[PDB]
């Protein structure tokens, strides 16, 4: 659902700021 | 159904889990839907998938706060379904636990708690444990209650709250700053050794029991102090829950006489009495030195008893006896017999990319300034070991404490977080602590997969080729060597003037095969043969074994034969004590250990022609001076890292340098770059380096070949045909 | 055991070795095991605590005691028989000795096939080849190999089946077969602890791996069997049997494979002692360890006692032009020594090798030491034919390939430089290969580019020198 998609957001950011 | 092996994480955010693509179109969920994780006793978690490029089909990728929220450990199986159906919370109560905040007060939801979950969209469930770094503290909290349940995500206007005492952490919950796997930087590859020796008799000890396959029971680890052989052993037996024991030198030897010996006895037992469990035994040698060194009733007798004990370990099921010693013949060669300690791990020394891990670990709790480089302190950092890298961290914290304490001058008994939360450490700190520290390691001999690679060498098209037929056919390719009835090579002599790349070629070649580069130096080979310590030889080939695959690179082959006198020599022949050796340890290595042999020599006409023969370095490859397009490629490559102006003409350059070495036309380039600073220096009392600053450098830089020595290496050439 | 005797405290150890022996006594027949003899009764000159003194004497006094322990054979285990007080070796006590040393390839073949006995092997396993490629391991090695492969073959399977209980399915374990690539993985961890011991064994080489010297083959066979396989002849005629030869020649004609390939067919074991070995002696003034090298053979008798490169010495200290001295050195005096105290009851026959024979300390040529002189020419036409074909003999070689035209043209090489061109062309082929999956024979194309770079290692001037030395022998 939308909270899911919102967390999913989040977590890639997230994971793109430690492997950068 | 659903039933996937839990892994390590390589991202440590708590809520996230990596699942490979395949695993996302069997689930039938989307990049970032939130899951459900099934774990052990009556227990789950909730956390966000994301897919990456590293994970294992069948595994799921999960850090340390997961694992133990779902009560399971690495090598166990949990099941994953999809959630879609998450909400958002609007109240979070949160408490940290009693065992984690002591001699801290402050403000926790503005530290620690509103960064962590103000637009995360964490999912949470009741009863989660989770981990906060901040303020150089790692203070862990646990959820106790939600309006919703039994999970939800957290929106940007959840409230949370946090009102009540400490929470009293429970027996069978480890506190997530226990030693684990992710607390080890470098020498990933020992540590994975290590796990597949003890983790399958520790985890499954019905397996071993129920087999005549007898499982290992003693593994040394050795290498220099600081290099976390006791962390690795830690991190084992709190990875898999082995019960941990813990003997060292000092502890055992500081008894009187049948009380060192009844102790090491006990130690035994307790072990056997709590199987599955690990002994660690740390300075060994301290305990049962090589016998040849002691000839004392105590020291004799603690050696039998640590023996005999190692022995019984096959009635003692289930226990594993770890050792550390600095080096492997440093104790009694009875210990290391089939049985006791029959394992053995190099733990070494870790490279610069071990070292930047390192930093980052013994970071987690720091603020960095935005100035602050860990990569370019790594690189600094030549000849420390972890324990160094970790008193490196703390110096460079006390400073940064410093700096700010002195002008707050809040004292009391506890600290506040704001205070540590909004202290920045910056690079001057930093770089002000590796003035201060002092290498452990600093005279140890350096194993690291080389940094040089294809594109920093100029020119010798052909000779890069030709080394990978020789370092990488005879183990990418057995099956044909075996079909044609071929003996790969065991080496390569490298031939030619002085600065044409020789080295470079050993360690690229290295680098390309992802092997140990091991570089002896012509100062290394003179002081074995000066100090009539020849036998030194041993330890070197040893070790290339030890550190296999790798490429092991004698550089200025002909150095003994130069201070022998070198054209006109003494009263003696080609042979010496130094070359004598490495002959011999050459003819006893076989190539199944994956150890390529490379020499370089500048006076190919004095070395000695034994090893030349088959069986050594039989394959010689000559090195010439570079012509006009390898000289433009290798003023390229050495200026590769320099703000080089655009009106540089290094096609021009490369014409007029028509003798020069790879080595000459590095002088020029640095030349040029000593003038660039000195203006840029000068301006301050420019931005890039212009064409005055190359052609004023040309004025002074000369070729170091001559022709005389040219034709030295064409002759000898012609004479291989 | 050792440490079991050592971890006691004065007056226990002692005791505990002497209840060792009445408890054998009462139990007779019995057989009593003293493992790590060195590390109860070492070398007196290398202990002087009171513990260590006693317990050699109490050892010393209960193997004496055997004279009425009836039927009581006492073993024991070391890993030198001069690592121990020599008073156990005396009439008595330990006075008989067997050397035990490191299996060979056939041995270590039947070791991994003991150790596999209960493994299910998959048909791609291949324990021979194994056993090759365990160059310097012992039977604990190899089996710890076998435990390897097995926990790796395991691993692959329990992973996937995820069966945990208390007891272990017959089934599952029933139809885990372990392949080759569970061995070679197994033996890229295996660190054999033998890797530096002397190898002893019957060389793999035989008389049809030598090309060409139909006639030397025929001497050595008179040199090595007869004195064995006719004593009475010897005895008959008051012939002395010679105790050694020396090979002299270019460098790559067969010199080793000659002493390899006829302690072969006498089933002896070869023992090589190559120029490194010699120098290293020579270089640190450690000749004692000659003694060490005729012993062995002594031990492993029957045996041919090989000495490579006998020359090295004198070309380290100058060859052309040597130094300030003459002809004798340290390591070639103690060879001397040793040869004048063997006999030749003992089937020790000594072969030495040189490239430069013009150099070599006179002594070595007298009656009784290296009397016989065998001269290796480079092969001829015919030879280099045999030889061409023994080195391609492993080969996959196309029939296209004309091998007798190659020994035309070839007129100046050794056989060594035969190999070479052998092994070039095997390169060349191998490259191919690869190159066409990203070919199944050497071609003739292979062995003619060889010939490009190919060259003779043995010059005329070279020639001349060893025929010099030839005529002087008549
Ligand atoms: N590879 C590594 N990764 C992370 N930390 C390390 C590493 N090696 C050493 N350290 C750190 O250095 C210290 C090593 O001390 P310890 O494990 O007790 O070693 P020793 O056995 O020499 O006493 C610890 O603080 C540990 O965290
Ligand atoms: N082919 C080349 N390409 C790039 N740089 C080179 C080349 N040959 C020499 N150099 C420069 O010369 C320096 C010395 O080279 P090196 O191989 O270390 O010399 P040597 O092998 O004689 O010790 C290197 O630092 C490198 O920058
Ligand atoms: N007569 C021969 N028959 C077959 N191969 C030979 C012969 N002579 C030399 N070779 C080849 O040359 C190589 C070296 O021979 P070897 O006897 O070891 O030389 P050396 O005795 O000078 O050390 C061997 O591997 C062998 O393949």
């Amino acid at each position: 659902t939308n909270e899911a998609q919102m967390a999913a957001a989040a977590a890639l950011a997230r994971l793109e700021q430690k492997q950068s | 159904p659903n039933r996937l092996i839990v892994d390590e994480a390589i991202n440590e955010d708590n809520s996230v889990v990596s699942l490979s693509q395949p695993k996302m179109d069997e689930l039938q969920l989307f990049r970032g839907d939130t899951v459900l994780l099934k774990g052990k006793k009556r227990r789950e978690a909730v956390c966000i998938v994301l897919s990456d490029d590293t994970c294992s089909d069948e595994k799921i990728r999960m850090n340390r706060v997961v694992r133990n929220n779902l009560r399971v450990r690495l090598g166990d199986v949990i099941s994953i379904q999809p959630c879609p159906d998450v909400k958002y919370g609007k109240r979070i109560h949160v408490l940290p636990i009693d065992d984690t905040v002591e001699g801290i007060t402050g403000n926790l939801f503005e530290v620690y708690l509103k960064p962590y979950f103000l637009e995360a969209y964490r999912p949470i469930r009741k009863g989660d444990i989770f981990l906060v770094r901040g303020g150089m503290r790692a203070v862990e909290f646990k959820v106790v209650e939600t309006d919703p349940s039994p999970y939800c995500i957290v929106a940007p206007d959840t409230v949370i709250h946090c009102e009540g005492e400490p929470i009293k952490r429970e027996d069978e919950e480890e506190s997530l700053n226990e030693v684990g796997y992710d607390d080890i930087g470098g020498c990933r590859k020992q540590l994975a050794q290590i796990k597949e020796m003890v983790e399958l008799p520790l985890r499954h000890p019905a397996l071993f029991k129920a087999i005549g396959v007898k499982p290992p029971r003693g593994i040394l680890l050795y290498g220099p102090p600081g290099t976390g052989k006791t962390l690795i052993a830690r991190a084992v037996a709190n990875e898999t829950g082995a019960f941990f024991f813990l003997i060292n030198g000092p502890e055992i030897m500081s008894k009187l006489a049948g009380e060192s010996e009844s102790n090491l006895r006990k130690a035994f037992e307790e072990a056997e009495k709590n199987a599955p469990a690990i002994i660690f035994i740390d300075e060994l040698d301290a305990i049962a030195p090589k016998r040849e060194k002691t000839h004392g009733e105590v020291e004799r007798r603690i050696v039998s008893q640590l023996l005999t004990l190692m022995d019984g370990l096959k009635q003692r099921a289930h226990v594993i006896v770890m050792a550390a010693t600095n080096r492997p013949n440093s104790i009694d060669p009875a210990l290391r017999r089939f049985g006791r300690f029959d394992r053995e791990v190099d733990i070494g020394i870790p490279d610069a990319t071990g070292r930047l891990e390192i930093l980052q670990i013994h970071t987690k709790n720091m603020k960095l300034a935005d100035d602050v480089d860990l990569e370019q302190v790594a690189n600094e950092t030549h000849g420390h070991v972890g324990a160094d890298l970790a008193a490196l961290c703390s110096e460079a914290a006390l400073q940064a404490i410093r700096k700010k304490m002195d002008l707050i001058d809040l004292e009391d008994e506890t600290i506040d977080a704001e205070v540590m939360n909004s202290l920045a450490v910056t690079m001057d700190d930093f770089r002000w602590a590796l003035s201060q520290s002092n290498p452990s390691a600093l005279r140890e001999t350096v194993v690291e997969v080389p940094q040089v690679t294809w594109e920093d060498i100029g020119g010798l098209e052909d000779v890069k080729r030709e080394l990978q037929e020789l370092v990488q056919y005879p183990v990418e390719h057995p099956d044909k060597f075996l079909k044609f009835g071929m003996t790969p090579s065991k080496g390569v002599l490298f031939y030619g003037p002085p600065g044409c790349g020789k080295t470079l070629l050993a360690k690229a070649i290295a680098n390309e095969c992802q092997a140990n580069f091991i570089s002896i130096k012509g100062p290394e080979l003179l002081t074995m043969w000066f100090g009539e310590s020849e036998a030194n030889v041993r330890e070197i080939f040893d070790k290339a074994r030890q550190a296999a695959p790798c490429v092991l690179f004698f550089d200025e082959l002909d150095s003994i034969a130069k201070a022998r006198g070198g054209n006109i020599g003494d009263g003696g022949g080609a042979a010496d004590r130094v070359i004598n050796q490495i002959l011999t340890e050459m003819d006893g290595m076989s190539t199944k250990k994956n150890v390529f042999i490379i020499g370089a020599t500048n006076r190919p006409d004095i070395i000695d022609p034994a090893i030349l023969r088959p069986g050594r370095l039989d394959q010689l490859i000559y090195i010439p001076l570079p012509d006009e397009k390898s000289r433009v490629a290798i003023l390229k490559a050495n200026l590769r890292k320099s703000p080089v102006a655009k009106d540089v003409d290094l096609e021009f350059l490369a014409k007029m340098t028509n003798g020069f070495s790879g080595a000459d036309l590095t002088e020029i380039c640095q030349r040029a770059c000593k003038l660039a600073i000195r203006e840029s220096i000068e301006s301050e009392i420019v931005p890039e380096i212009r064409r005055d600053h190359f052609e004023e450098a040309m004025r002074f830089a000369r070729r170091s070949v001559s022709d005389n020595d040219i034709r030295k290496y064409e002759m000898f050439a012609q004479t291989l045909q």
